[PDB]
């Protein structure tokens, strides 16, 4: 009955930082690395970022090597994707995933439109 | 490092026998994962290790593969099954790449 | 006036010096026995990161050793190869009599460099380091030891009831570790899967987990590469905790098995 | 990947003091034991100092009191403070990283030359 | 303290045939407990920092080609280049990490012929 | 009981040096005998939890006295503790001036 | 969770008294229980302790030859057999259980002994 | 043997204040000092496991400070129930107590 | 625990032919096996001691080969009297006899 | 459970611990005594070629030492100086406490080279090597020893007639041998009569004959020497 | 058998400039019991018997001026002339009295410039 709840989204013109939060419930946040996967409106989902279970190690997709920074706080069972730099092509739905190796659990997506 | 689903698109009957295959640039030792995404819906995992199924998946959603070649087989199609599928490698986890997957649709 | 346990009717009554109880009968010195019981049986953490914390280095105290006639199989035993960061000796070489602990399920062989403040390494818990029927208060280099405490027993009636028969295979696997800053709070360990592959070590990881990790690395870990020695951070990405139960606990059964896919690997750097 | 850079080399008057700095990148500086190695122009490599993870310092006889090595982990830097330098100390000083828990120097920094 | 001695001070040899550098230690660096020889080999090309070649007397570094083969036991050791190439020209060093003072042997320079 | 101590191992698997009587073969001879590793024997006392568990407690308790005794002694290697316990036992029960029907002396008529 | 003390009363100088400390909610056999004596207005001093099984009996310097302390593990009760009572012994006595630095942690309600 | 001395024999402070009580050992004890709070007329209650560790269930306001030879205990907010006297026990040898400190 | 195993549990041979009987040890015993022939209804009699040597008075026909683990007993010619049960006794530890082999015509 | 022998009325009956016989009294610890009786007394051949066969080399067994308070004069004692063909030591250096066996009529000092498979040299028959009140299971380099077995005795009732007085002059002759392939069947011994003269050994030769061999003789020379049965009687006879 | 080797065979240094003579011993001559190094330094001016400059590795003879300072521990030692006047041209020797043979190192000749 694990529920991942995305948050944030909204409409932002390019260049203003946006913070996204995926709420986590029903599982131990500490021992699961998490993923941020962005699915385009029709084009298809592209992986964005991943964080290690403890939060120490974080990898990003080549397109977003520096623009997007991911973080998690184990105490609150929440992870935060910092949308530092916004480009129009970034507009898409964003999904959090519950496991590093295999994206077993996907939260209901959050819509982010760069506009 | 590059994973491709050989059948770019597929169409079939509501009860049709259909299968999909995923093409690997390297050789993946039973580390492929199958994800099903309904339109306008969150993607959902199906097969852990390209053989082992998830708890909630319908039995018909059985696929097998090894090394470079992996396949996902649907013994009998269903109305809900008409959705896109995805396959992911696990060897090179830092640069995980998703490739466009077959869009299952009525035949 | 060390406490001398008296076994009567399969019940342990510690003896009373002053009482000189008439009941207890010591027929011969065979009945007297010294038992070395391992700390692992006492529920203490037994993984090398935590275990090293209990060990400590001090100088100005002479080492002492005792003989325990009988001992207990230990799930985890430790063999230390510590050298100072300049290559100087840290742990005294074993004396001639001292030999490795006889029966160890898992030998944790730690070879590395650490600050070595004291002449000798002592157990902060007050326990002894057991070596092949010799219980010492000091760690000796390159000899397998299991930390434990020694109990002295008066066995019952020497009727073969105790320690003569089983009222009711020795296969020892060496888990090789590498450590820096040994013997200090700032200590880091690398589990050595093979010559070219190392795994960062955390307390959570149990010996069964480490052996499974070794298999997983061998089968599909792409361990061999030209980049160099690989240090991998590993986390079992399973909801349940890894190895909470002790080796005796629940006979280690109905324990979730972490299939190779569950483990997640990233390269530290 | 692993990059060790030496700095602070120069000309020092005999009996004077010099401070050498080794920056590190591409690895976790705190975990590894760092060493300074001296190579005279005609005398080959010579080990001149060692710093442990905990800040413990080890020196050979030649620089037993003259040299003090220090590591500051936060900024990934290694410091060798040379005092009372003599003519013999002139050489190329390398900051080397021993492999985790072993004493062989896997990675060597680009050397810096100090002249007395 | 172990003092490391490399017998061939200079080893001029033509390209493509085996070149062997011999290393002698004052007392043996073979540890009884693990039966592993505590010796390493370093290659220093002109104007570069020395780079590790062979550690544990025989174990080879990841980057190093298989041409660099090291062998020996106990007191004396050797490094063998199965086929010398122009790029290999350098000064090769010994190290013994078995004792309190880390000591490097005097360098051996190989030169093409 | 041993709940003061965090966890008590229910099973005791003990390794001990072999009994003098059992061995009859020409393997007693050191030259033809088993190597150091092989001299040991095995046993399991799993059936009785109470005795072995109590035993772990007793060992945890006695370690303090053992350490103090080691500190006082100058022995590099101490192998006389059991013999000293034996002589203490005899010296205590039969030290002297033991009444034929007294608490001090174990002797009992008939 | 509860320690109960009894046996306190009026004893003339000399003589003997038995202080009974009983354990409720704890298996006293497991834990090494201790006796602490608080002289009225003069602070606390430790008088004696026993090992859990009763093998080791430990006494303070003042009462080294005067007090005999014993434990009946069967009843979860501790007995402190004060003997040859002196004038200074007219103090409340507390029984407590050992801790990490031989630290008294659970304190039973003190009983008063008067000489 | 080692002699235990609490420097403030008595001190008075209001609620909500920062107070430090210091217990000094003549010879160094390796962080083996544990603090006891004795409510007036009631059995003492353990506070600090060993120099710094805070006993489970004791309010977090109590803070244990430790060192080789000199130990201190600080009460964060001086609630009325914490106004009771305090004691310091050494565990290096003989388990002596320092003379009590009165608030 | 040393486990004697006599491989040919029942061997049938005719007169005047070579026969080999082999006794195997679970782990190596250094030439400490002994061979005893037991005529039915009579006391066993020692034939080979130390796995090679022949006890005095035994016919020379009997011979044995010794090793750490595997031992063999060779009767050069099987005259009818030498038809009986043959036992291998291991003297290295705990003196366990073998199951035994009855040679018959 | 070491057998303990009770000597009562000049007759030896091994003590039956089970029967708790009350004839024996242990008035003092002095009555307990450990006597090391030489193996040569039992009748085994004592010359170097035969004696070497008993000694064998094994590894992985720790050496053990036991003291024997009293001992017996040994007609033949052996001193070993065996080096591997390299020169690497073959026999462990003598520990500090160990000293040569006293009261040896003949010390057979064997020096030479031989394969040394084991770390230590052990007695195949199971006997002890006796060293100056210390009986050891192993051979120590350069230290005179006599093969023997230790026995534990309860002396009779403090009468002290036994082993404190004789109920009813020490000269030691050092016979010297050179050996190759020591410790294996292919071992050759040539007795060193003199610096430049050697005589090849045979099993039959006894110390007396070897001593006369020096008189008999009068680029090192090896002499084959031929002198029925010689020395069929034991040394005591 | 401790053998002393003095690193600079000759040491040409200008007047008034610090001079350092290095002294390596095969074995450590530091005595654990008293923790004081059993080494002495001798000055032999040309044509005169050697003179005892420094003993106990660092302690300076009464006659010797303050310029001569001895330092070092364990195997290797050094003698430092803070200001080298012309009258200090000589051959400087080590001595170890830690062990039996009382060897001396090969002399080091300092020459003014
Ligand atoms: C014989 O058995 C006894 C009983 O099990 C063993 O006692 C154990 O001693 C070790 C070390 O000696 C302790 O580990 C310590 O844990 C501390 C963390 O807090 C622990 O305290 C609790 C103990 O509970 C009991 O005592 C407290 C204190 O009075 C009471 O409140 C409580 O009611 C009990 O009476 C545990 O419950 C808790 O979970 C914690 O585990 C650490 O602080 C401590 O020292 C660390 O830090 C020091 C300062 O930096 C440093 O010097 C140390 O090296 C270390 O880093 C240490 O880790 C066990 O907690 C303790 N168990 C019990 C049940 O008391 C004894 O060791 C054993 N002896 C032998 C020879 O076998
Ligand atoms: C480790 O101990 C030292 C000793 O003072 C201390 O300085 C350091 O901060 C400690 N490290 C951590 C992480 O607590
Ligand atoms: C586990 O490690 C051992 C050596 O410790 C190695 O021999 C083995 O191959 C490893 N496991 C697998 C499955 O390869
Ligand atoms: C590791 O190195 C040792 C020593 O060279 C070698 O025996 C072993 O085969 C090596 N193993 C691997 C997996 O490289
Ligand atoms: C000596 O023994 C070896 C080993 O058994 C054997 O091979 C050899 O034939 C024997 N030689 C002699 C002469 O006994
Ligand atoms: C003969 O050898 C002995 C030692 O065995 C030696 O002392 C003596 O000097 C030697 N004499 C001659 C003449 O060689």
């Amino acid at each position: 009955q694990v529920q991942l709840v995305e948050s944030g989204g909204g409409v932002v013109q390019p260049g203003r930082s946006l913070r996204l939060s995926c709420a986590a419930s029903g599982f131990t946040f500490n021992n699961y690395g998490m993923h941020w996967v962005r699915q385009a409106p029709g084009m298809g989902l592209e992986w964005v970022a991943v964080i290690w279970h403890d939060g120490s190690d974080k990898y990003y997709a080549d397109s977003v090597k520096g623009r997007f920074t991911i973080s998690r706080d184990n105490s609150k069972n929440t992870l935060y994707l910092q949308m530092n730099s916004l480009r129009a092509e970034d507009t898409a739905v964003y999904y959090c995933a519950r496991n590093w190796n295999l994206f077993d659990y996907w939260g209901q997506g959050t819509l982010v439109t760069v506009s | 490092i590059q994973m491709t689903q050989s059948p770019s698109s597929l169409s079939a009957s509501v009860g049709d026998r259909i299968t999909i295959t995923c093409r690997a640039s390297q050789s993946i030792s039973t580390y492929l994962h199958w994800y099903q995404q309904k339109p306008g819906k969150a993607p959902k995992l199906l097969i852990y290790a390209a053989s082992t199924l998830q708890s909630g998946v319908p039995s018909r959603f059985s696929g097998s593969g090894s090394g470079t070649d992996f396949t996902l087989t649907i013994s009998s199609l269903q109305p809900e099954d008409f959705a896109t599928y995805y396959c992911q490698q696990s060897f090179s986890t830092p640069p995980i790449n998703f490739g466009q997957g077959t869009k299952l649709e009525i035949k | 006036s060390i406490p001398l346990g008296v076994i009567h009717n399969s019940t342990l009554q510690v003896s009373d010096v002053d009482k000189l109880v008439c009941r207890d009968k010591l027929s011969s010195t065979n009945q007297l026995r010294s038992v070395g019981l391992n700390l692992e049986g006492n529920g203490v953490a037994t993984d090398v990161p935590s275990a090293t914390k209990r060990w400590g280095f001090r100088s100005g105290v002479p080492p002492k050793v005792v003989n325990y006639e009988a001992g207990e199989w230990a799930e985890n035993c430790y063999n230390l190869e510590i050298k100072k960061p300049d290559g100087s000796e840290c742990l005294p070489a074993a004396p001639d009599g001292i030999r490795g602990f006889p029966r160890c399920r898992y030998v944790h062989k730690v070879s590395g460099t650490g600050p070595c403040a004291g002449d000798f390494a002592f157990h902060k818990e007050g326990a002894f380091f057991l070596y092949d029927r010799l219980a010492s208060t000091v760690i000796y280099r390159g000899t397998t030891f299991a930390e434990g405490v020694v109990a002295f027993l008066i066995l019952p009636q020497a009727k073969k009831d105790f320690f003569s028969s089983h009222p009711l295979g020795y296969y020892s696997t060496t888990i090789r570790y590498q450590a820096t800053g040994f013997g200090t709070n700032e200590t880091e360990y690398l589990f050595e899967v093979d010559n070219l592959t190392y795994v960062q070590l955390e307390s959570r990881f149990t010996p069964q987990f480490l052996l499974q990790l070794n298999e997983t690395i061998y089968t599909s870990g792409k361990r061999s590469n030209t980049t160099g020695k690989l240090i991998w951070k590993v986390n079992p990405e399973i909801d349940t905790t890894i190895g909470e139960w002790a080796f005796w606990e629940t006979k280690k059964n109905l324990t979730r098995k972490i299939r190779s896919e569950e483990l997640s690997f990233t390269v530290v750097n | 990947e692993v990059q060790l850079v030496e700095s602070g080399g120069g000309l020092v008057q005999p009996g004077g003091s010099l401070r050498l700095s080794c920056a590190a990148s591409g690895f976790t500086f705190s975990s590894y034991d760092m060493h300074w190695v001296r190579q005279a122009t005609g005398k080959g490599l010579e080990w001149v100092s060692a710093i442990g993870t905990a800040g413990d310092t080890y020196y050979p006889g030649s620089v037993k009191g003259r040299f003090t090595i220090s590591r500051e982990n936060a900024k990934n830097s290694l410091y060798l403070q040379m005092n009372s330098l003599r003519a013999g100390d002139t050489a190329v000083y390398y900051c080397a990283r021993t492999w985790f828990g072993e004493l062989y120097f896997d990675y060597w920094g680009q050397g810096t030359l100090v002249t007395v | 303290d172990i003092v490391m001695t490399q017998s061939p001070d200079s080893l001029a040899v033509s390209l493509g045939e085996r070149a062997t550098i011999n290393c002698k230690s004052s007392q043996s660096v073979l540890y009884s407990s693990n039966n592993k020889n505590y010796l390493a080999w370093y290659q220093q090309k002109p104007g570069q920092p020395p780079k590790l070649l062979i550690y544990w007397a025989s174990t080879r570094e990841s980057g190093v080609p298989d041409r660099f083969s090291g062998s020996g036991s106990g007191t004396e050791f050797t490094l063998t280049i199965t086929s010398l190439q122009a790029e290999d020209v350098a000064v090769y060093y010994c190290q013994q990490y078995y004792s309190s003072p880390l000591t490097f042997g005097g360098g051996t320079k190989v030169e093409i012929k | 009981i041993v709940n003061a101590q965090p966890k008590c191992n229910p099973n005791l698997h003990y390794w001990t040096t072999q009994d003098e009587g059992a061995a009859i073969g020409l393997a007693w001879i050191p030259y033809f005998g088993p190597a150091a590793e092989g001299i040991y024997t095995e046993g399991l006392m799993h059936n009785q939890d109470g005795l072995i568990c109590g035993l772990r407690q007793l060992a945890n308790e006695t370690t303090q006295a053992l350490q103090l005794f080691l500190r006082a002694t100058t022995e590099l290697r101490t192998f006389s503790i059991l013999n000293r316990k034996a002589i203490d036992f005899l010296l205590q029960r039969w030290g002297g001036t033991c009444h034929i029907l007294g608490p001090d002396c174990c002797i009992e008529p008939h | 969770v509860q320690l109960v003390e009894s046996g306190g009363g009026l004893v003339q100088p000399g003589g003997s008294l038995r202080l009974s400390c009983a354990a409720s909610g704890f298996t006293s056999s497991s834990y090494a229980m201790n006796w602490v004596r608080q002289a009225p207005g003069k602070g606390l001093e430790w008088v004696s302790t026993i090992s859990g099984m009763g093998g080791s009996t430990y006494y303070a310097d003042s009462v080294k030859g005067r007090f005999t302390i014993s434990r009946d593990n069967s009843k979860n009760t501790l007995y402190l057999q004060m003997n040859s009572l002196r004038a200074e012994d007219t103090a409340v006595y507390y029984c407590a259980k050992r801790g990490y630095p031989h630290s008294f942690d659970i304190w039973g309600q003190g009983t008063m002994v008067t000489v």
